[PDB]
């Protein structure tokens, strides 16, 4: 959270937090039952929101899911689509704490050494989480899907 | 470091599920007790310096253990437990606005209890001046917030025996 | 640092002596070696990183030590653990040059375990994961230098028990 | 050794031996027959080839050897020969090891500050050192000679 | 003392002290029998030699001694004063050392950071320093006067 | 670090004291002894290199602890045991102008038993060479500051057991 990131910078510089910081923290648990709408809503879809994107995808990457690829036969596809899973839960957490740094420890610091290792395009991934935010995108508002949509695009951005 | 929410999720990543139900209003109970904390910490800023007088005066001062002999005598010495007790409430402080001890444990309990009983810093006292501090300040910020700022100031102290 | 060589002499400069008669020896069969070691060296220095993939997919993949709560389960965590294999590959590699595991007791085995036991990284799975390179290597370098390579191989592991 | 110095100089860019490395350790190994054939034939020597070298010394440096002078009496003498007999089989070392790092490390790094103590003329160990090279280099061809001269050289150079 | 301040400035060189250090600590020694009567005066007139100055001060500072100031009632003022026999006591320290690091590291280091927190006037504290400087010093010969003088002007400027 | 003297107010101080009556002589026997002391320190000063010659060859030269393998055998080995006989009398020699062991306890004889069990440098040796140091001082010093020197010389080796 803000909460979190306010309290370091301010040990940093040995003093009580600024007025200024105080109003963040104090604006930012005010929206907080929102935050946790937008997080339950993508929750409550995971299940499909994962499946159509995961289509999307196949459909625009045929060289992942063909002979040669890496997600090739149900064995492997299987797992591409866990590994998709894996960063929606990844988004409801930055989307919680109005924070993006969950993300990063859980999921950024090192996923191309990761995936060089295994051989996995990270293009091809990329656009595999870009698919999501538009499958979950469809089911919030004007205004949650513009905030929840941020989360979604730091992800991408880092994944080239 | 962690607050109340980073550690909601954090437990619940380790299991692989998606935010609980139960973990959903721990996020919640935070959020509702939001402002309350800040508004608290605000308070506690304003009078942080003599939210450390009056406990030393309450505990320390005028006693054996600052006379010649008794470990804060010394125009090095005295400055020197001031200097700590501030650390106390600007760390309790934090705490509070966390919404969990993982600071304290993080950068203050750390071996706290080796150097002192180390250097001769007198444990039973230090913990006497910070008792000391929950008083002076549940008197200020209120007993809703004192309860919440006694429980991490009471961390502190279990966190040198 | 030492190899087979600088070993030698030390042994022989301890007692005073010059050069032995079995010591002559040693440097010979050493010297007669040579090539072949240098011969393996390349090749595990060409498939280095597949040398890893391999034994990592035989090992670690698709098991509980990756899943939520492993202790490779992280995107930090998993390539922290291949970080190490490569290590591993690496050193192995040079005392096989060397014809002497000094470097590993030197620039690796020291403290290794306690950092480990202190992480919680699974000493069982890394030595699995190791292991599973000796094949791994053994294959593309030969008999010969793969069970000069095994014997180093296998230093680095019993040097974490 | 050269293995053990690129192993070294390897290790600090954190990569494997690069081609040119082993080309040389390759090179090295080869040379190696004739190395310890060098080393042979000094140490079966070793007994002759310090008592010349240690007179041709005496001679020229008659105020080691008469009152006044470190080595005098056969007691302090018959140990000034005992430390040429030492460089010489270090001499041997470093000859095997192609390197002059065993020199250095077992005689070499505080030599000076060792024999100020002891009052020794530094510049006469070295005319001690010199005179051996010749006595040895004697009994080499005419290439076991120029190499295994480099490590008398390489002394000497530091007895200064 | 000079012996200390010596040792330690010549450890930082690595060497024996320089014959101009042994000089001093030479030509110190033998001011010794001196130093001592002079702080042995001190420390027989120190019940005295506080109070008038003690008077003194809360002339020129009624404020110290009155409604809404630091040492207010007998039980205030009387630690007051106890501050500053404190003091006299650090003089003869540094007086008998030749030095004046006793005074500084027993009473010096963070003397603001400490009576800040208690909200006592530092200026003021000076004053009753310096107040006493005269009581003594007219217990003294011309000379014993000035070195002693010096101790306790060294105080009163660290007050600001 | 302390000397006679800041060790003699030091001591009052925890008291609260102003200077005692035996305190007062303290100072003063100091005092007195001063000059022999800044005498001894003069004379060991421009010795200091022979004072370490003359006890090496008492009692470290031609032995098995210098012949190869006895743990000074080597040039930079000789080297380091000079090194640290020099540190000996040079730090002797302060405590003794001192009055007082307080250096040698502060930058010496903390954890040098450990290091020494460590390297493998022996202590029964070190401290001959070091009780030769002391006849070969109290030779040019004199009788009455060689007793002074001697008791620092044997505190230096009291601290290695
Ligand atoms: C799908 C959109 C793409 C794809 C995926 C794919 N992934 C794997 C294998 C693994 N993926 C991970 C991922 C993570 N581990 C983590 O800790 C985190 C952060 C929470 C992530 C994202 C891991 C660890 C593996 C290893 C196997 C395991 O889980 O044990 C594969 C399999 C590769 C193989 O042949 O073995 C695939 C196919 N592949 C694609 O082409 C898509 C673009
Ligand atoms: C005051 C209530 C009591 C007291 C304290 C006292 N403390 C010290 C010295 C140290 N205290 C600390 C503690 C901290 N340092 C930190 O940065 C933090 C926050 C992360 C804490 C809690 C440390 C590290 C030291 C030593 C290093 C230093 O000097 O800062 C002393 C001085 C001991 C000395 O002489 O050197 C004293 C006197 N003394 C009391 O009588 C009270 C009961
Ligand atoms: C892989 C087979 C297993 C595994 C490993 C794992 N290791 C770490 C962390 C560290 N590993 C080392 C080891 C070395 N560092 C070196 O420089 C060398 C060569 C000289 C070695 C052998 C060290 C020092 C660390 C800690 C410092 C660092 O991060 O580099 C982790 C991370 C633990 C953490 O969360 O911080 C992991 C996961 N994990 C497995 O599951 C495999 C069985
Ligand atoms: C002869 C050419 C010259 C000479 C020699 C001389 N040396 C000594 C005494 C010692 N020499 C050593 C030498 C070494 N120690 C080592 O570890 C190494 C590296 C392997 C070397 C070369 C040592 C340790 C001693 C001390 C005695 C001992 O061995 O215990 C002496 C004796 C001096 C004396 O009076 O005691 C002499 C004479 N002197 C010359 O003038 C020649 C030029
Ligand atoms: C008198 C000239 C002035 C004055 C003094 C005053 N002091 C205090 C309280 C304390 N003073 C000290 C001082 C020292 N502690 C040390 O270790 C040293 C170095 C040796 C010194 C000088 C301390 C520790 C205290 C705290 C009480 C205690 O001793 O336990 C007070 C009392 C303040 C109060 O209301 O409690 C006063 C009044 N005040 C003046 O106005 C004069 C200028
Ligand atoms: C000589 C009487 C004996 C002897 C000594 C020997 N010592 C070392 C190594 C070290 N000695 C010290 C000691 C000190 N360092 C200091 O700065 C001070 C003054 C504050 C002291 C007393 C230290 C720190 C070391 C290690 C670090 C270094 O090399 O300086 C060795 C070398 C061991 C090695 O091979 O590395 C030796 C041989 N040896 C003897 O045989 C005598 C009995």
């Amino acid at each position: 959270s803000v909460v979190t990131k306010s309290i370091v910078n301010a040990d940093a510089e040995a003093r009580y937090l600024s007025p200024g910081e105080l109003d963040r923290i104090k604006n930012f648990v005010s929206t907080g039952e929102r935050r946790l709408r937008i997080a339950q809503t993508l929750t409550e879809n995971r299940e499909r929101i994962v499946k159509q994107a995961g289509d999307q995808l196949f459909q625009k990457r045929p060289d992942v899911v063909s002979p040669g690829g890496n997600a090739y036969g149900e064995e492997m596809t299987a797992t591409c689509l866990r590994d998709l899973d894996y960063y929606l839960r990844l988004v409801t957490y930055g989307i919680v704490a109005g924070d993006v740094t969950p993300i990063e420890e859980i999921g950024l610091v090192g996923v191309r050494e990761m995936y060089n290792s295994l051989g996995t395009p990270i293009p091809a991934v990329a656009e595999g989480i870009r698919a999501m935010k538009n499958v979950a995108c469809s089911l919030l508002s004007a205004e949650d899907a513009a905030e929840a949509g941020s989360y979604f695009d730091f992800v991408i951005g880092a994944m080239q | 470091m962690q607050d109340a929410i980073t550690a909601v999720i954090n437990a619940s990543d380790v299991q692989g599920k998606y935010l609980d139900t139960a973990a959903m209003e721990k996020l919640k109970a935070y959020f509702a007790t939001g402002e309350l904390r800040v508004r608290a910490a605000s308070v506690i800023s304003a009078n942080a310096a003599n939210i450390v007088k009056e406990a030393v005066a309450k505990s320390l001062l005028y006693s054996d253990i600052t006379r010649p002999g008794g470990n804060m005598y010394t125009t090095r010495r005295y400055a020197a437990c001031i200097r700590d007790l501030d650390y106390y409430l600007r760390y309790a402080t934090y705490a509070m606005l966390a919404g969990d001890p993982s600071i304290l444990d993080e950068r203050v309990l750390n071996g706290l209890k080796e150097t002192y009983n180390s250097l001769g810093v007198p444990i039973a006292a230090t913990v006497q001046a910070i008792q000391a501090m929950k008083e002076v300040t549940a008197s200020l910020v209120g007993a809703d917030a004192g309860k919440e700022m006694g429980i991490y100031f009471d961390y502190i102290c279990s966190g040198l025996s």
